[PDB]
RNA sequence: CAAUUUU
RNA sequence: GCGGAUUUAGCUCAGUUGGGAGAGCGCCAGACUGAAGAUCUGGAGGUCCUGUGUUCGAUCCACAGAAUUCGCACCA
RNA sequence: GAAGACAUUGUCAGGUGGGGAGUUUGGCUGGGGCGGCACAUCUGUUAAACGAUAACGCAGAUGUCCUAAGGGGGGCUCAUGGAGAACAGAAAUCUCCAGUAGAACAAAAGGGUAAAAGCCCCCUUGAUUUUGAUUUUCAGUGUGAAUACAAACCAUGAAAGU
RNA sequence: UUGACAUUGUGAAGAGACAUAGAGGGUGUAGAAUAAGUGGGAGCUUCGGCGCCAGUGAAAUACCACUACCUUUAUAGUUUC
């Protein structure tokens, strides 16, 4: 799990959520092993992940990454579409699909507080929104 | 109070319409239940932190609670319903009434 | 309430120890070949009093 | 269905070395208990005798005692009154009169063991004459409630084979099966003995 | 607490008029009431069944409305500022014919 | 081995 | 509210397979010595939790109910 | 070198936990607490002869009881007191005689009832079923209580009727 | 703090229960017996045991497919601490 820090464990609120100890982390494990890989690289873009062993304590991942920059992959267009400034550090805007199902994005009758991020349908549903003919 | 056996009331059904002999009863409310709906509005909202959402009651008044008999049929093992007054001695057998000619002295 | 007096203790704030005089670990012979099949005997030279 | 083949009327007209016929008694085990609730009574129907020599031994006020012949024979009327305390014990299933309900505390009350006048313990007493008292061959051996287990139901004799025992083990054990509900514990379906008194059988 | 129950205050209100502590003098239940004639409340202590409350005493009204042993009657009565009809059951024992309005007829 | 008074 | 436990001589203790009323102290009698005082025997013991039902045979069992109980469980 | 599938680590489950965390800690009232409940109800009175009408005013009461103490029908008349009978007496039972209630009616106090609504005997379970209207508190909202009904079926009576 | 599960592998000792060929305990009076079991009631048995007959006890007797917890208990089988 994760532990909110909250020193001696006292969070100073209403009871509603007072506990520490089993509060879990809303986005995924398999997505927390890639900003602990992108920051010892920061000059790779990171493409995807895939598990690979697990023991009691360490869910071993690997992590595929590109560089940007050998020129290999800035020629050869199957992949330069990567080299792209709009992609740099493409992980922790939510982009591989280790964080595509963190976000929660595909369509369906299941996902209406989730189909373009559920900050987006937040705001275009109560945004009061007014025209200059009073309708 | 003491109530005598077989009760002959006015049964309703659909297969007699009038007075047809019953024998009478008293019940109790079973077990609440698991996997109701009610509960089920219950166990999804006390889960989690905070605990405690929906009033215990502590101060209690009655002393008795009301007695009520079910009055179940022959002649088609249908019952009925019967509420009468609240009672907190409640005897159901035989124990008939008499004339009581010496009083225990 | 407050924290309590004997709960301050475990941080090391003033409650540490006063180190500039004990002169020494006080921490006999590490193992060798010479301890498990024989000796090595030396001399002392003075003796101190601690801290 | 669990006696339709064999081992009630094909392998047991095999080893018979009696000449005289068998009267079949029953081994099966139903639960019940001390909880005086549940007891076994309702006694089943009758179709057919197995193999009866006991001469019945009462006295009779039946209306039939005009024809107490067809199928009875023994034929004294009620005033009979000071002649049982030792002399016939021949009598284990019998029949009475409606008249006993008055009388009955005089021929009881220093015969009380070897039931040689019936009691509070045991009544018989029936005023359906015309079934039980037309067939007297139709010995009324009872599956009467004992505290632990009395299963006690009957077929045939040593000379009756299979198409005859098609109804008879089948519906006479509507004792076990309609008394036994919800508070029964085992034999919901049962496990079942079937030999009289001389050769094996199988015990499922 | 406050008692102001159903016969509060009815100490002299129902007594049996002293001197006449006896049964109803059968002159009482042989005059029928059609509807559509003037009748008042006088209350009976020794019955008891279909007993008015007490603001009904004196008070008089027309009668609307004849049943097995008992008639009904509306009165006007005072509450803030309106008047209701009021529909009460009496049974005949209570109710007599006044005298008022049948110098008005003679 | 139980055991203490007695004008 | 669930599950288990207790209810006797008058006070205090207890055995009964389900084929017997189990010990002491208050009261009373007797004895033993020269009289006491301790000591001894016997007498005065029972809706036997209140029932009901069971089996050939209920002071003791089965089921039910009133006084006390210990843990447990709490959505009007 | 020790220790070795047990510890440790992770998840779930009971127990322990003012060490912490959050929150309440009735209302009336001759100041507030305290005492009482006058906070929900009922009888009489205060109440000024329709009704309504207050005080921590007065004297009391309730959170129950009843298969009969409900329903019906039939027979009888009570509290007392007088006159007399063996044990019999201030207090026993049996007659006769007066006797408007001075008695009894579950439970506070009023009202009511005499071939009874009281005291005895007989017959039962209307203490049933469907849903509406009406009265008193009332804003003429509701709970509780009661009243006259309609349709069914029952009880009782011989019957009117209840 | 205490259980379970996982990390967690490789081999043996035995213990108690589930589990099964099963062995075998019993208060007067009378039965025959001095008695816990369950029932039809008559024979099977080298025996004539009781003959089912009355003899009498708490239900019969001899007798059986086994009807007692079928305990007292050695055994193959499960899981097992
Ligand atoms: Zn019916």
């Amino acid at each position: 799990n994760r532990k909110r820090p909250v020193p001696k464990g006292a969070t100073y609120g209403k009871p509603t959520n007072q506990g520490v100890n089993e509060l879990k982390y809303q986005r995924s494990l398999r997505a927390t092993a890639e900003e602990r890989v992108g920051r010892r690289a920061a000059n790779l873009r990171v493409l995807n992940s895939y598990w690979v062993n697990q023991d009691s304590t360490y869910k071993y991942f690997e992590v595929i990454l590109v560089d940007p920059q050998h020129k290999a992959i800035r020629r050869d267009a199957r992949y330069n579409w990567i080299c792209d400034p709009v992609h740099k550090h493409r992980e922790a805007r939510g982009l591989t699909a280790t964080g595509k199902k963190s976000r929660g994005i595909n369509k369906g009758h299941k996902f209406n507080n989730t189909k373009a991020g559920r900050r987006k349908t937040w705001k275009r549903q109560n945004t009061l929104s007014l025209w200059r003919y009073r309708k | 109070v003491n109530v005598p056996k077989t009760r002959k009331t006015y049964c309703k059904g659909k297969t007699c319409r009038k007075h047809t002999q019953h024998k009478v009863t008293q019940y109790k409310a079973g077990k609440a239940s698991l996997f109701a709906q009610g509960k089920r509005r219950y166990d999804r909202k006390q889960s989690g932190f905070g605990g405690q959402t929906k009033p215990v009651f502590h101060k209690k008044a009655k002393t008795t609670k009301k007695v009520v008999l079910r009055l179940e049929c022959v002649k088609c093992k249908t019952r009925a319903q019967l509420t009468l007054k609240r009672c907190k001695h409640f005897e159901l057998g035989g124990e008939k009434k008499q004339k009581g000619q010496a009083l225990q002295f | 309430g407050r924290v309590i007096r004997n709960q301050r203790k475990g941080a090391g704030s003033i409650f540490t120890s006063h180190t500039r005089l004990r002169q020494g670990a006080a921490k006999l012979r590490t193992l060798d070949y010479a301890e498990r099949h024989g000796y090595i005997r030396g001399i002392v030279k003075q003796i101190v009093h601690d801290s | 269905v669990k006696e339709l083949l064999k081992y009630s009327n094909e392998t047991k007209k095999r080893n018979f070395l009696e000449t005289v016929e068998l009267q079949v008694g029953l081994k099966n085990y139903d639960p019940q208990r001390d909880k005086r609730f549940s007891g076994s009574l309702k006694l089943p129907n009758c179709p057919r005798p197995n193999m009866s020599i006991c001469i019945f031994g009462d006295a009779f006020d039946v209306d039939r005692a005009k024809s107490c012949g067809v199928d009875a024979m023994s034929v004294d009327d009620l005033k009979k009154l000071n002649k049982n305390k030792k002399l016939i014990k021949k009598l284990s299933k019998k029949y009475n009169a409606f008249i006993a309900s008055e009388v009955l505390i005089k021929q009881v009350p220093r015969l009380l063991g070897p039931q040689l006048s019936k009691a509070g313990k045991f009544p018989t007493p029936v005023s359906h004459n015309d079934d039980l008292y037309g067939k007297v061959t139709d010995v009324r051996s009872t599956i009467k409630f004992q505290l632990k287990k009395v299963l006690c139901l009957a077929v045939a004799v040593g000379n009756v084979e299979m198409e005859e025992d098609v109804l008879v083990n089948q519906i006479l054990m509507s004792v076990n099966f309609f008394v036994s509900l919800l508070k029964k514990n085992w034999q919901n379906v049962g496990s079942l003995v079937v030999k009289s008194s001389m050769g094996p059988a199988f015990r499922l | 607490g406050k008692s102001h129950g159903y016969r509060s205050r009815t100490r002299y209100m129902f007594q049996r008029d002293f001197r006449k502590h006896g049964a109803v003098h059968l002159s009482t239940y042989l005059k029928v009431y059609k509807v559509g004639d003037i009748v008042d409340i006088k209350a009976n202590g020794s019955i008891q069944k279909g007993m008015p409350h007490k603001f009904y005493q004196g008070k008089t009204g027309v009668v609307y409305n004849v049943t097995k042993s008992s008639v009904g009657v509306i009165i006007n009565k005072m509450v803030g500022n309106r008047y209701l009809e009021k529909r009460l059951n009496l049974r005949v024992e209570h109710i007599k014919h006044s005298k008022c309005r049948q110098e008005f007829l003679e």
